[PDB]
């Protein structure tokens, strides 16, 4: 009575993995990698989403690993650096904490032996008046080439041919389930691949409420991530006018040397202020209890460097900031400055950033917060680190499907 | 299912569209993707069609729903589950359906 | 090969297999991405004729009328005295128009001759 | 592995049986540091598409078995039906006329290329 | 059947042979288990094509070249990012290691000291470590047998170089057709010959003169060689039967890690708890003779039935037993298993140690083996030979032979190419 | 007029000007010959077809621009590093039989070297000519410092052998068959090839070396004639043959610097020490000048007084290579007088070259074994401008000279058109 017919162009998808590839609008390590220039709603579509199982996640861990490697590369490598140290104190003219912050040190560079002088911040600079540059000893350090500018651009994951995005419209959507508002777009909205711990700068707020998220709301072992629906602004500031000295190291390779501070040395700080961040932490309680019970007060605790402290890359100077006073017109959180920078979690190479001659301003948006655990009361504390969560909180809503525009159907006709 | 095939082009078109070796990657799999598809049309001789009528009977087997709620109130999705333990039965029978009839004509076309 | 390029349509239009065979046969990444781009355009012009009922042919005939407002000549003003160098850059604008005019008399045709196979 | 089962099966059969597998072997193209590997895929796929090319200048895309409008010339081969058919294998076969392929691809083209000509031509009222 | 036609047939059985390139893949850290990334079944099915008989060579298979080639680009590949020991490449001060040492063993071992670079530029370091005399030469200062050629390379200690079974397979539009005869010489017809989409699976292993954990003929000896009257040319002996091998290092050493740079660490040889024996290896008596027996039974028949049967030694790489056991390098002495002319419990082969290897003779590269802690014993397959020949009518043969470890392996197949167009006549036309 | 229908034609005999890469082929231990490992002559008429052709705005030349920069630079990754070399150099004269005409040529240059196995040093000793050190006894090697210094591989050849571009599928080289085509716009006499056919890939400065031959006229090219900011190629129809030689009995003095590693010093001279000129028939030169001027003329005029003048204040010199030698020629004695048996030139020789126009990345050239001649043919010059007029001797200009018959485009085989035929 029926027959198989055969139709392609089905609208038919599976769940896959692919490779994505970046694009954006129009020095910069992203603007020479993404050289790709650069929405569809599903009426009845209830798709299933979860955004810890999302290898999108995956695919910006690695791509961003792998493009600051090969960026930081070709630079030179900072061999005769590994010297005895010889150091003494700044004294001239410090503002009370920045006592013991800062040294100056000198060392014997490849007759050649030149005798160079430099300053150098405390936690770069470990004794054995006798020292060591930190960690050069376990891993070689190389430095960033100034030319090459770090500052993150918008970035848009986009499907290869065959494959479609799907994105949840769900103005409440959790994290994981059902999604009955489907629609599909090719490239993901741009992601600023903003690098930080504790305190998620310039995301993407929520819609409608305060969402949070997580694998599993009970479990202590895991992070909470929090999405605010209003922004807190913060401003940080570097607030010594320094100069740069350069150092010839051999044939055209030079060295970028922290020189001597112009004026007054004043202590790095951030601020935020407290009526902005009074409601917000409050927006977050009210709905953080629906999840832990009534019943309870409003309390808070501090951390247990890049995890204890703030960290974020300021004006492309790696800046770091103690949150306690957020956690427990305006609360200034007091910071540090740091160089021989350990990226993510390795305990290997170590980049050297060379410093940025003048006061250094940046203001930034506060989008959401990584919490953790400690009847018992509310009792969290700031969280961080892997960085991976720092992209779940934006690519919660996507998911990769693999098209197949082939299948059967039973018909009424023959061929002839 | 009916809404859902009223052009069978937009979705079917543009499929050859637009360190680095995994952006090759990604371009030769949509080049042997599109053609694997392609090539399995040819072989069940539907070349060149979007909609093609066979000579392999359905079985109950693989489906016991009526013509009517099959085709209207059901979408594609959740008849490939349906029938996804079934494909590669489906693709023999039309493999060797093919074969046959291209024999058959080719004895014909001698005989007058 | 295209030696036929400066002779006009329609004597221009005989042997098109020479210039079709061609077309696949006759650090070193570039040259992996230049087959593959290669491959590439054939089958993207392949897909195109393919979507059409074009496929497998060199000469196709179709259902999309001229209109009048794309050529502007008849036809002995167009299949004499004129190359096919000559005729693209007179016609090169309009392009996508047959294109799109192309896929839907051919998605009609189909969906026409689906149901007249079937209705016997 | 589905798929590779009876590939080349019926090589040492004779060409009448072998003629009915062509199924067989067509559905096992294609299918199947990492630095030589996008030339294996990459060429297996430029073999694919110039003898899918070939087929469509010749006027049999979409066939297994295609029927041409061109007589076979004796000076090829002289032998009858019954010696070659259900008697040869395909590989005996190859080995022979091997030296009249391209005698005979060059004018199946040119065949073509008139039926393309003469469709346009009757395809219009006449 | 008059008037006939020309038809073109798409998917005709036909092939044609040909070179292309091959996957590796494998079952189911290691320098194959990294490159094998295609999963396959051990024992892959077959096709037997039942009338079809083809030509086969095991010279001239280009699927031992590229084997050849891919076991050494792997090698360098696995070896490039590992610690360079230039910093070592400098004069040392040696004497004997003389405190708990046997007979036949003096001037083996040698405790040398020198100066060394630290995690700083400007600071130097007093070391000293053991090395085997066969690494270390007069200018008691010494020099390594490197920096007077090349440089030499630190192995990764963590990565493994065992072998394990990898299988090749054919990109689409290829098939390997391997020969099912249960004799065949290497060349000619083979009547019995299946399909298959890769090989059986085949272990890298390295050596020389004899030939370990390979195929055993499933029938009898069976002697191959590319022209066996040619002198110039070796002979490759499969054998049906295993003769089982123990190899040791039976000497307790322990490993000294010395920092050398930022990151950089050499590992030397520390010392030795117990007392210094030989490091050897054992072959049964009965075994080994029946063994060779049937070697020269299947030679007479090539050479004459009242001919005499001499084996030899040979003329340091191609003139011992070398292997790599537990991943530590030997170069064995097969003296005494080529002692013997043939007319109408145990032999103990004493062992020497390397620590530097070069490979593939190559003397450009060098690699430095990191010495492994404990004692070092494994138990190895003899399933092949390779020997080679010196008016009389009495012949001595002699082991030998780089390539041959991998013939002799890939011995049953072949590459083809598919030719899937062809035509016929027949008596069908266009309308 | 009515009743028509679109129809579509594969196949169709159209192309666009286009960009795409292009490949290198060979007509079978060089550095070109490694590279370009692919074996290669069809070319087609197009009777009717005018088309049209340009230089300097040609990407082709652009294309083998980077190819030569790029090989070089592989060519030299794996190659001895003279790192351990910027060390002060105890240097005297070298005095034995010296002509008069190079008497503070070559310095005999002593140094404390690195040896292998780390501990020890060598006091070894090498010759240098004079434009390869720098006075501060006291000496130091030029630009050591600023770069380090890669010595080239020995072993690996520079000959300019002849590379063949070839179009990649879907693409095709026109050329222009045009015999007195001036360099850019339309040609009516078109021909369609796959590959170049061959050019030599020869590096210089001044005069070009080793091309091609106009066959009936002088060609002067230039992107503009009028100013004088653009260079003017000429080709010339006939060559002019001239001989170069450097004869002095030198010697490889191989010295081992490290583990595996050997820098080829310049060893004693055996015989006296001479230049190394090169030789121009005086004839043919004369005449080859008043040829170009006939021609030159035509853009300034027939009672314009046309002057040759010497070099402006590398490329002052005529920069060659020979034999692999690195030659710096005078040419004053060429570009002489007015218009309306044979002359020597001498020529210098460095060691140290920076080659094409960078500043560090500087290359080592060792010295070669025993003595060399080359005959070379000038085959066309490259010359610029400042009542009466003036003209001077003066990269890519020296392929623009061998590829401004050449064009590439891209063939888009689909066509479409109106008939009377529909279904
Ligand atoms: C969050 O977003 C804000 C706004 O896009 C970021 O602030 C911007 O940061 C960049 C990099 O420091 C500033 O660029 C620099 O400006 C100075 C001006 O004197 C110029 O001399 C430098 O060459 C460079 O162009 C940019 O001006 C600044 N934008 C504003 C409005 O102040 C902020 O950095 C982001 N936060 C994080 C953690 O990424
Ligand atoms: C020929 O094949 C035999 C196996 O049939 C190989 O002998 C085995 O080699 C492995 C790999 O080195 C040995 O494994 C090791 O065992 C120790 C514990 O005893 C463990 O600490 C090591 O990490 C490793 O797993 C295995 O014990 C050994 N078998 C015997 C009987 O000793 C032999 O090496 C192969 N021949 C050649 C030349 O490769
Ligand atoms: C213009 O073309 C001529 C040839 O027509 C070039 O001269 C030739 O250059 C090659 C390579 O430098 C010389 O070959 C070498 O000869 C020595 C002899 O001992 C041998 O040892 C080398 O292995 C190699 O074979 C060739 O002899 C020489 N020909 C002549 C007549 O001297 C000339 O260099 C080209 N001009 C330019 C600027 O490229
Ligand atoms: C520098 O300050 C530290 C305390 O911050 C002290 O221990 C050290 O001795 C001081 N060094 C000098 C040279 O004054
Ligand atoms: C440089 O080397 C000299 C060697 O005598 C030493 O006295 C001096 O302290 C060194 N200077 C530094 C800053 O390391
Ligand atoms: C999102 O889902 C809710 C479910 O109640 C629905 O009311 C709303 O209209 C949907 N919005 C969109 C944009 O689909
Ligand atoms: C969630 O966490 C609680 C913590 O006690 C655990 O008991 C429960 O099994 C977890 N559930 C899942 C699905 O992981
Ligand atoms: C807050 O930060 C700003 C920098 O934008 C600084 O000028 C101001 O003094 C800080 N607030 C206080 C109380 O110091
Ligand atoms: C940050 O700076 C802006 C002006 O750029 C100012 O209006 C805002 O109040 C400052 N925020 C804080 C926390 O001081
Ligand atoms: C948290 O606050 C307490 C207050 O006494 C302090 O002692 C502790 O060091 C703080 N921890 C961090 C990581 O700032
Ligand atoms: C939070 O820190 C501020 C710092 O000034 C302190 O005054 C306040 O009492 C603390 N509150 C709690 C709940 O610890
Ligand atoms: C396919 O077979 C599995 C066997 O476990 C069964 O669970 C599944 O429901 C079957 N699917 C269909 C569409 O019948
Ligand atoms: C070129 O044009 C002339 C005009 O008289 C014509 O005779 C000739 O056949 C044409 N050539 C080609 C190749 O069409
Ligand atoms: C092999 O040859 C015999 C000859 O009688 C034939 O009958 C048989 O069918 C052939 N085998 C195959 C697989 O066709
Ligand atoms: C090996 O071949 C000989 C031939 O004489 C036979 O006697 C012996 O049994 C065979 N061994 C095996 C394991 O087949
Ligand atoms: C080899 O070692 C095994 C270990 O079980 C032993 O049984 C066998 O007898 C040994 N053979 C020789 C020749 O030592
Ligand atoms: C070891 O091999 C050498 C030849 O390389 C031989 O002279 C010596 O006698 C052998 N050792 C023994 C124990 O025979
Ligand atoms: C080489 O070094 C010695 C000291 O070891 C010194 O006396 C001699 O002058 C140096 N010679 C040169 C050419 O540098
Ligand atoms: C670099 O070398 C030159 C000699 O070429 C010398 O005059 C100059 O002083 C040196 N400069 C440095 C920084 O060593
Ligand atoms: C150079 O060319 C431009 C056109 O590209 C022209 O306008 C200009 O006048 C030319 N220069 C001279 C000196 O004529
Ligand atoms: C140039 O001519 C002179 C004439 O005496 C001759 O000695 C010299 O060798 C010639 N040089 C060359 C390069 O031919
Ligand atoms: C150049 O060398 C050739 C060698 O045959 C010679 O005949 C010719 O006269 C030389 N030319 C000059 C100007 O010396
Ligand atoms: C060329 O020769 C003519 C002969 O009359 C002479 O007048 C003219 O000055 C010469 N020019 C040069 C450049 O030698
Ligand atoms: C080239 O020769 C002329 C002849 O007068 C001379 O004046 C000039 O200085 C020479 N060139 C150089 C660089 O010495």
């Amino acid at each position: 009575n029926l027959w198989v017919t055969v139709y392609y162009g089905v609208p038919v998808w599976k769940d896959a993995e692919t490779t994505l590839f970046c694009a954006s609008d129009a020095h910069n390590v992203w603007a020479t990698h993404c050289c790709v220039p650069t929405e569809i709603h599903l009426e009845n579509v209830t798709e299933e989403f979860n955004m810890w199982k999302n290898n999108m996640v995956e695919q910006m861990h690695t791509d961003i690993i792998s493009l600051w490697d090969q960026s930081l590369k070709p630079c030179v490598k900072l061999t005769p650096l590994c010297v005895t140290l010889q150091c003494t104190n700044v004294t001239n003219n410090i503002t009370d904490d920045m006592r013991g912050e800062l040294k100056n040190c000198s060392f014997n560079m490849t007759d050649k032996k030149q005798k160079v002088y430099s300053l150098f911040y405390r936690l770069d600079v470990v004794q054995i008046k006798e020292y060591r540059l930190i960690n050069c000893n376990t891993s070689a350090i190389t430095q960033a080439c100034p030319k090459v500018s770090f500052e993150p651009i918008p970035i848009h994951y986009c499907a290869p041919a065959g494959f479609a995005i799907l994105k949840c419209k769900d103005k409440k959507f959790n994290g994981t389930g059902p999604c009955t508002n489907v629609s599909t777009v090719q490239c993901t909205h741009g992601i600023k691949p903003v690098v930080s711990t504790q305190l998620l700068l310039n995301g993407s707020l929520a819609e409608e409420e305060v969402i949070i998220r997580s694998e599993n709301i009970t479990n202590n072992a895991k992070n909470i991530l929090v999405q605010l629906n209003e922004s807190v602004q913060i401003n940080c500031t570097r607030p010594n006018n320094n100069t740069r000295k350069s150092i010839r190291i051999g044939p055209g390779q030079w060295f970028y040397a922290t020189g001597d501070i112009i004026g007054d040395i004043r202590q790095a700080h951030c601020n935020v202020s407290k009526a902005t961040w009074n409601e917000t932490l409050g927006k977050v309680v009210k709905q953080l209890r629906k999840h832990f019970g009534n019943n309870t007060i409003i309390r808070f605790a501090n951390s247990s460097l890049e995890v204890t402290t703030h960290s974020f890359n300021c004006g492309g100077e790696f800046f770091y900031c103690n949150t306690s006073g957020l956690f427990n017109d305006s609360i200034t959180l007091p910071c540090r400055i740091k160089q021989i920078i350990n990226m993510w979690q390795r305990i290997g190479q170590a980049m050297y950033a060379p410093p940025i001659q003048g006061v250094i301003r940046c203001v930034s948006n506060i989008t959401g917060l990584i919490l953790t655990r400690d009847s018992t009361t509310e009792t969290f504390r700031p969280g961080g680190g892997d960085m991976r969560d720092n992209w779940r909180s934006e690519l919660y809503k996507y998911k990769v499907v693999k098209i197949e525009p082939l299948g059967v159907a039973p018909t009424r006709c023959k061929r002839r | 299912m009916g809404a859902a095939s009223m052009t069978l082009t937009v979705q079917a078109r543009n499929l050859l569209s637009g360190w680095g070796i995994k952006q090759l990657q990604a371009r030769v799999l949509a080049v042997e993707r599109y053609l694997r598809d392609q090539q399995l049309l040819g072989i069940w001789g539907c070349s060149g069609k979007l909609i093609c009528c066979t000579n392999v009977p359905w079985n109950s087997t693989w489906s016991n729903r009526n013509l009517s709620e099959i085709w209207d109130n059901m979408t594609w999705l959740q008849w490939d589950k349906e029938i996804s333990n079934y494909t590669q039965i489906i693709y023999g029978l039309l493999e060797e359906s093919q074969n046959q009839q291209e024999k058959n004509e080719q004895d014909l076309l001698a005989l007058d």
